[PDB]
RNA sequence: CCUUUAACGAGGAUCCAUUGGAGGGCAAGUCUGGUCGCAGCAGCCGCGGUAAUUCCAGCUCCAAUAGCGUAUAUUAAAGUU
RNA sequence: GACGACCCAUUCGAACGUCUGCCCUAUCAACUUUCGAUGGUAGUCGCCGUGCCUACCAUGGUGACCACGGGUGACGGGGAAUCAGGGUUCGAUUCCGGAGAGGGAGCCUGAGAAACGGCUACCACAUCCAAGGAAGGCAGCAGGCGCGCAAAUUACCCACUC
RNA sequence: UACCUGGUUGAUCCUGCCAGUAGCAUAUGCUUGUCUCAAAGAUUAAGCCAUGCAUGUCUAAGUACGCACGGCCGGUACAGUGAAACUGCGAAUGGCUCAUUAAAUCAGUUAUGGUUCCUUUGGUCGCCUACUUGGAUAACUGUGGUAAUUC
């Protein structure tokens, strides 16, 4: 039916200044690969493009205060821009890393339970946590304002209350079927 | 090859046909088809005749007209039944129709009327 | 959580009467037979070529 | 493809002022023939399961319309599709509702319920006027009625009340400047307001200038102008939004300001 | 996956007037090997078989489409429903058993149709490539997906469709199982239908009689009637027409297409002159390698199927080699040195009887150095007669004893043997007229060591009617009795052994008498024909012998039935029982055109 | 020689060792080399490589991850 | 099929990630063995004539990654229309 | 209530006509005409307007602002890929319009067709035949052969959408 | 992201092309766990085709003497259920292909005061017969012809 592509390629095949950043970068949030990388910076360029559109058309142009009020508001929303700024200009001084911030894994990491990074990201896909009352598996989530104060663990886990893994039952029948029967 | 009427000389010929005449059969509305038909004149190329008895001899032939088999249906129209008894305009006709027996079905014998029109 | 849609009927017959056959026959009242597909147009198209007399077909194949 | 007409209509090919969707199939319903056109019409089963839910399969109104619960202007329809269009109205006795049609300031066919008591009755517009045989006149309407012996004063781009039980007009009102009026059709769609001007051009496609009561003056042709009553006073019932044709930051306004999403 | 190759001959295809740019412009005949041989010529191009690769370039780029491009037949691992396991018989296709007519299975001998239909039965299931780790019910069902024999099969699984199958051999059986006289068909089962099938089946005589005192008539009668009377959904018939009269035949053809019509599904075998006209109503051929593989081309209608099936090769729609005239003897030839020389013997008139038969022979001359056929009718006393001359039981009165060692075909074939046929072949010596002669019968094109080795109990008909063959001109003697070489064999290897059996009787002087029911099989083979006349348990005269012409005339005057010649190739093709020519015939008492 | 056309083209054979996989009056297909049009490296004449012999990669042939089908 | 749920289901040796490249352009070996203008590589510039950072192999390293390589049409690069 | 019928209006259209918009080529520069080319007058025909056709009469019409002729792996449009700005390239193909059912021509029925899941003939193919005759058109869904670098199941079903 | 890099010389600066670079869509090689969406014999031959199927249709309401089923007894329009057959209607819609076609097709814009229009919707409905007229065809019954046909 529709689709399309979330992400674009590098112009450059190589350049080692480039491979550092991108690869320092993917480090830090335990990211997969550049495409991962690429599809946030897609999504940013895109967004300073529809900015630098509007601060070109007149001021009080009614096209150019119905976006930019409703624009603003959806980044405020996901928590990347404040409203102490609230204005066209802070849009082009927003960057790849503020994005990153708001990501799932890098919340749990943050402001939750876990070890590194690259712990934070298998609890997430093993079904362990949950956003509000809805189960996740999904890492790039990225994470409303509003739903900060509602991370949790997820109610049916050995993490918190509810059954135990297979791990801890199988020792528990090492006691009757590998020690108590065999 | 079956005969038909006005179709001289007794050759095989392929005459275009459509409704309202001999040897045709439509399978749609307007169809005219080109088949092949044979003449009238009588010659000893046919299969078989019909012949139809029209003036009855002094003798009677043993398989056929000895043979005695009566016509199934009267009429099932109003004014057939007024001209076959000869009822007057004012008789009113409702018991003047055949009564077509139902010989056995292992229950009873019905009797069987059409439907009058008109 | 789950979600469905459900319908109550005032009396049997109501129900009986509109709903589609395979949700009266989903806790049976009913069935189907008609029997499988193509049967059917097989014996159509062998129907289609008699004429006055197609009561052995519609028997006798 | 064409050596006659045709029969069907597609999803994507139909209007989307019957709001369709595109994950039913590739059919739409196409109304039959009737007294509307069919960039005006609502279909009567696109009223009966993609706006009110009664129905939820089309079998279903084929079950519902044999059983004659319908009306469409006082009399009996039974069929799936009817068009039905601009100022008809629907009659279900059993639930003991009516609707009308008429159009939203977004401009496509609303819910508008109303009394019993008016519906008894449609305003009609006048298109032609035409001598019959022997002296007789004859007047033609949208809704393709032919209403003999009319006042001898009405005239075209007048609208007449109609009687559905008895036909044969009761009242009307005379086109005249400052009189209330409603669109029907372009770019500027269900907007109520004042005639305040006219504009002649010999020739065709005059227009008529309009003025509502928010202070704002648009124009639109001649022949998408309904009247619906005098100045500032309609002769009919009139839905919500009232032809303000409010802009778009408006309308997020007041959505922000009722919190309304949630009853 | 497949074979390619050229081919030349076309309505003026003129190597006189197109420069011959298929020799110009051909990739094999540029390498070294003439391919394609050509000159500026009175005749047609010439182009070989085994050197063409395949390509097409010629074709277009000849400046007449004279040049078409045929691919010949090979195995390439493709579809593969089943194998026994390597060096061995497979079978690729098993296709639709449309319901409603009747599906008419036509190909030569060995080629997986038998094979075809115990998998369609659902007793020997597909194999499918491999060995056979997956059966069950499952991955088959997956694995023809898509199509059609998933409704099919899971419908047979649930054994909605009912199995039932007439089988190849008869001889197995009458040894396997066994019969109650009377009450065991009766308590088989149900009414209407098997008084039908065994008053049309024209019987009549077997009513009181026990299963041991009958032939292959009762046999296969009873067989047929049982079968029928079986009450199933499904139904197979193997070959039904082998040793069974001619005018038995076409009526055992019409009580098989009683079965048909009403959403079920029928299969039918047969190796046929021009009878399966009746028999069926979509013809399929099966092609391929004897004993080796063996392919299903997809089903055609019986008119259009039957002569490309004779005619040679017909292929559009793939393509092939060989087939071609064979449905008589097209042998022209004849004449001999001097005959010299010969005698006059000649066996009496004598009266023979078993219990429920009179049987009566009538004198006649028995020529040396010279054919004599038996028919006539099923029941009309020809077997037990030859063996109540040589020694067995009779005679009461009278006889002559042969002056040559004798030689004894037997029709009755279902020998046992245990250890194989290489022992056996020990008993008769394979040095004499050691030129050719069982060489001459077989070897090059359809193999033999074909013949040997294996064992006889897993042979098929044709070569174990073969194995009988050799039995005969094997032990040393001379005066030969054959009944029936017909049995199990087509057209095809029927006709050119026939014709090999009579040149060697007939040039190092010896007299054999045939007992052939086939009108090319008894033409081609004939000679006094002798006549035998007579209603089946009741009596049976052995006409004095007159001329081939007057006895077969003897023969088809009782029968009510006829034969006509096809006109371009000189084939046999019988009559519909009663016609408008089928008149012209009777009265010219004329059954045969063209000597 | 080419089936479609029937006219004449010379073309190269990869890596070493591969003549052999080729064997005459068989098929193979044809490929440019990537300059499309004119001859490349210091071969002159040549202006078309060869990828496969019969439905099978020069690569496995060379590799020995297949075998001749023959 | 998906989602939902019993019961089995991970100790790294297997419940196994590949496709190309490492002289420059262009991110990564003046390591070891074999070959010696032969065999081959090489879009381009150029490598091989007995001490080959470019060939054939081993080890190591680099890029992208459930994808990567190759051929061809075509756009951007081209202010070389 | 059901059906039918005459006329008017309406709806769904159908058919002609207005103005503007087109890729390559001059090693295509003059083209068109009693075998009507352009116009006038009258008539025939057609659902109607009209050289559409016929009789009579006039001699016009078109072109360096590219006619006329030739070419196109040219169906047209809504669109697609790339892209700072300006562009370049593609559009068989789900919506709309058009044309055609092997190649040509003619015609029946009907409100509507010059119809091919209608018909007749010729031409190119191909099938059956007892040789007298008869029957056929997958650029519909599947499927086969052929062609090639190159492309799927002789499956299940009217429940949804119409 | 409005970007360039290598190659003519002993060396330098130009002109200029070749090669490198990124996207897109077709073919092809090698490899391949899990999840959703789905394009697909157009390119070439609008080449040729076995078999199967793809258009039919009855309500209280056009026509029921099927020796059909049924009946509660019938026929006095006369049953209930009803195969077949006549009658009305549809089969000109859809589906498919891109061969033809350069002011043609087609798009926007306009015109019927130059015309036709099934159908729906609304109007139009009185200048030895009328208590109802005339006579044949099918199904059906029975006999046939042809190698063969929805003859
Ligand atoms: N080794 C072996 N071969 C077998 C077996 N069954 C059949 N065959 C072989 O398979 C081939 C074909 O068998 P079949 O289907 O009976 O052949 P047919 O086509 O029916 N033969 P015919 O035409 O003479 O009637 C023959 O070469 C036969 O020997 C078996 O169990 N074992
Ligand atoms: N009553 C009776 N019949 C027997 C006896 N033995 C054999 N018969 C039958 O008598 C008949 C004699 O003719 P036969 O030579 O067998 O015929 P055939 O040569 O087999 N003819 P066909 O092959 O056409 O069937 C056969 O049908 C045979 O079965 C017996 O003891 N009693
Ligand atoms: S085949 Fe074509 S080319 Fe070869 S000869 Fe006959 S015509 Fe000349
Ligand atoms: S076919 Fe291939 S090989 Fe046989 S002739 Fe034509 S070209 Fe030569
Ligand atoms: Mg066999």
């Amino acid at each position: 039916w529709v689709c399309r592509k979330t992400y674009v390629t590098p112009r450059r095949p190589f350049e080692k200044s480039r491979l550092d950043q991108e690869l320092k970068l993917i480090g830090e949030y335990g990211l997969r690969n550049k495409r991962e990388v690429w599809r946030v910076k897609f999504t940013l360029a895109k967004i300073r493009k529809a900015a630098r559109e509007l601060l070109t058309l007149d001021e009080k142009d009614p096209r150019r205060l119905f976006e930019g009020n409703a624009l603003l508001r959806r980044l405020v929303r996901i928590g990347v821009l404040d409203e102490g700024k609230m204005k066209l200009d802070y849009i082009l001084g927003l960057k790849i890393e503020d994005f990153l911030e708001r990501r799932l894994q890098t919340q749990v990491f943050k402001l939750g339970l876990a070890k590194s990074i690259h712990h934070a990201r298998v609890l997430i896909r093993q079904r362990h946590i949950r956003v509000r009352k809805q189960v996740v598996n999904i890492p790039s989530f990225i994470v409303r304002l509003d739903s900060q104060k509602h991370i949790d663990f997820s109610l049916r886990s050995p993490y918190g209350g509810g059954r135990p893994g297979r791990v801890k039952r199988k020792n528990a029948k090492k006691g009757q079927g590998g020690a108590g029967a065999g | 090859f079956p005969m038909k009427q006005g179709v001289l000389t007794h050759g095989r010929v392929r005459l275009l046909l459509s409704k309202g005449h001999s040897c045709y059969r439509p399978r749609r509305t307007g169809e005219r088809k080109r088949k092949s038909v044979r003449g009238c004149i009588v010659d000893a190329n046919l299969s078989v005749l019909n012949l139809v008895i029209v003036k009855k001899g002094e003798k009677d032939i043993p398989g056929l007209t000895d043979t005695t088999v009566p016509r199934r249906l009267g009429p099932k129209r109003a004014s057939r039944i007024r001209k076959l008894f000869n009822l007057s305009k004012e008789d009113d006709v409702r018991q003047y129709v055949v009564r077509k027996p139902l010989n056995k079905e292992g229950k009873k014998p019905r009797t069987k009327a059409p439907k009058i029109q008109r | 959580k789950t979600t469905g849609f459900g319908m109550i009927y005032d009396s049997l017959d109501y129900a009986k009467k509109n709903e589609p056959k395979h949700r009266l026959a989903r806790h049976g009242l009913y069935e189907k037979k008609k029997t499988s597909r193509k049967q059917r147009k097989e014996r159509k198209n062998r129907m289609k070529k008699v004429r006055g007399t197609a009561k052995a077909n519609v028997g006798a194949g | 493809m064409a050596r006659g007409p045709k029969k069907h209509l597609k999803r994507v090919a139909a209007p989307k002022h019957w709001m369709l969707d595109k994950l039913t199939s590739v059919f739409a319903p196409r109304p039959s023939t009737g007294p509307h056109k069919l960039r005006e019409c609502l279909p009567l089963i696109i009223f009966l399961r993609n706006k009110l839910k009664y129905a939820l399969t089309g079998d279903e109104v084929k079950k519902i319309c044999m059983q004659r619960f319908i009306k469409i202007d006082g009399k009996v329809r039974a069929d799936i599709t009817y068009p039905a269009g601009f100022m008809d109205v629907i009659s279900i006795d059993k639930t003991g509702e009516n609707f009308r049609l008429i159009y939203d300031t977004k401009g496509r066919f609303a819910v508008h319920r109303i009394t019993p008591e008016e519906a008894k009755y449609k305003l009609c517009k006048v298109r032609k006027i035409f001598v019959g045989t022997k002296g007789i006149p004859h007047l033609v309407t949208h809704d393709a009625r032919t209403i003999r012996y009319p006042d001898p004063l009405i005239k075209m781009n007048d609208t007449i009340q109609i009687d559905l039980e008895t036909g044969k007009i009761t009242d009307f009102i005379k086109f005249d400047t400052g009189n209330l009026c409603m669109v029907t059709g372009g770019a500027n769609l269900g907007r109520i307001g004042v005639i305040t001007n006219r504009e002649r051009h010999p020739g065709s496609f005059d227009v008529v200038h309009v003025k509502d009561a928010n202070g704002n003056s648009f124009a639109t042709r001649l022949s998408n102008i309904f009247v619906i009553g005098k100045g500032n006073k309609p002769w009919i019932s009139l839905p919500r939004g009232k032809g303000i044709r409010l802009t778009i930051a408006e309308e997020r306004d007041k959505r922000l300001a009722a919190k309304q999403s949630s009853g | 996956k497949l074979t390619r190759i050229a081919i030349v001959n076309h309505d003026k295809c003129k190597p006189k007037k197109c420069r011959q740019e298929c020799k110009k412009s051909c990739p094999v005949v540029r390498m070294g090997k003439l391919c394609i041989e050509v000159t500026p010529q009175s005749k047609i191009a010439w182009i070989s078989e085994t050197l063409c690769i395949g390509c097409g370039i010629c074709i277009k780029k000849c400046p007449f489409g004279a040049l078409s491009i045929v691919n010949l037949p090979s195995n390439l691992e493709k579809e593969t429903t089943h194998r026994y396991c390597a060096n061995a018989f497979k079978l690729h296709r098993l296709p639709i058993p449309r319901p409603g007519e009747v599906l008419g299975l036509v190909g030569t001998n060995g080629i997986g149709k038998s094979t075809a239909l115990k998998i369609l039965a659902g007793k020997q299931k597909p194999n499918l490539g491999k060995y056979d780790d997956p059966p069950d019910w499952q991955e088959i069902l997956t694995y023809f997906r898509g199509s059609e024999l998933q409704n099919y099969f899971t419908k047979i699984l649930e054994d909605d469709l009912k199995a039932i199958i007439k089988p190849q051999y008869v001889d197995q059986i009458p040894k396997a199982a066994k019969g109650t006289v009377g009450s065991i068909l009766d308590r088989k089962d149900e009414t209407k239908t098997q008084a039908i099938v065994c008053q049309q089946l024209d019987l009549t005589h077997l009513k009181e009689r026990n299963v041991e005192d009958l032939s292959g008539g009762e046999l296969q009668r009873f067989a047929c009637a049982v079968v029928c009377i079986q009450k199933a959904d499904i139904f197979m018939f193997d070959e039904p027409s082998s040793y069974l009269d001619v005018k038995q035949r076409l009526k055992a053809a019409i009580t098989i297409r009683s079965l048909i019509n009403p959403d079920r599904y029928i299969i039918v075998v047969e190796h046929d002159l021009s009878v399966l006209d009746y028999l069926s109503d979509f013809i399929c051929c099966l092609y391929g390698v004897p004993s080796a593989y063996g392919v299903v081309t997809m089903p055609f209608s019986v008119r259009e199927g039957i002569n490309i099936f004779l005619d040679g090769y017909v292929p559009t729609e793939n393509l092939r080699f060989r087939d071609a005239s064979l449905v008589f003897k097209v042998a022209e030839t004849a004449n001999e040195e001097e005959v010299k020389k010969m005698c006059m013997y000649k066996y009496p008139g004598m009266k023979k009887k078993m219990g429920e038969f009179e049987l009566a022979i009538v004198a006649g001359e028995f020529t040396d150095s010279e054919i004599m056929v038996m028919l006539g009718e099923n029941g009309t006393g020809k077997t037990t007669f030859i063996r109540m001359l040589a020694g067995r039981l009779k005679p009461d009165e009278g006889g002559e004893v042969p002056v040559l060692n004798v030689s004894y075909k037997p029709q009755k074939i279902s020998p046992k043997s245990t250890g194989s046929v290489r022992q056996l072949l020990h008993e008769k010596i394979r040095d004499a007229y050691t030129h050719p002669q069982f060489v001459t019968d077989v070897m090059k094109p359809l193999q033999i060591e074909n013949i040997i080795d294996q064992e006889v109990q897993t042979l098929s008909g044709g070569e174990l009617q073969r194995v009988a063959l050799a039995l005969c001109l094997g032990k040393p003697a001379d005066v030969y009795l054959i009944d029936e070489p017909s049995a199990y064999l087509d057209s095809e290897q029927r006709l050119m052994a026939a014709r090999v059996v009579k040149r060697f009787i007939l040039h190092a002087k010896k007299t054999a008498f045939v007992v052939e029911h086939d009108f090319i099989m008894a033409t081609y083979l004939a000679d006094r024909v002798i006549v035998f006349d007579g209603i089946p348990s009741k009596n049976t005269v052995a006409n004095s012998p007159q001329t081939l012409l007057a006895g077969m005339n003897k023969f088809l005057s009782q029968l009510e039935i006829t034969f006509r010649r096809d006109p371009n190739n000189y084939r046999p093709r019988i009559n519909k029982l009663n016609s408008i020519k089928d008149v012209e015939q009777k009265k010219s008492g004329n059954y045969f055109f063209l000597d | 020689q080419l089936i479609k056309n029937g006219k004449k083209i010379t073309a190269f054979v990869p890596n070493d060792g591969c003549l052999n996989f080729i064997e005459e009056n068989d098929e193979v297909l044809v490929a440019g080399f990537g300059r499309k049009g004119h001859a490349v490296g210091d071969i002159p004449g040549v202006r078309f490589k060869v990828v496969k012999v019969a439905n099978v990669s020069l690569l496995a042939l060379y590799k020995g991850k297949k075998e001749r089908p023959r």
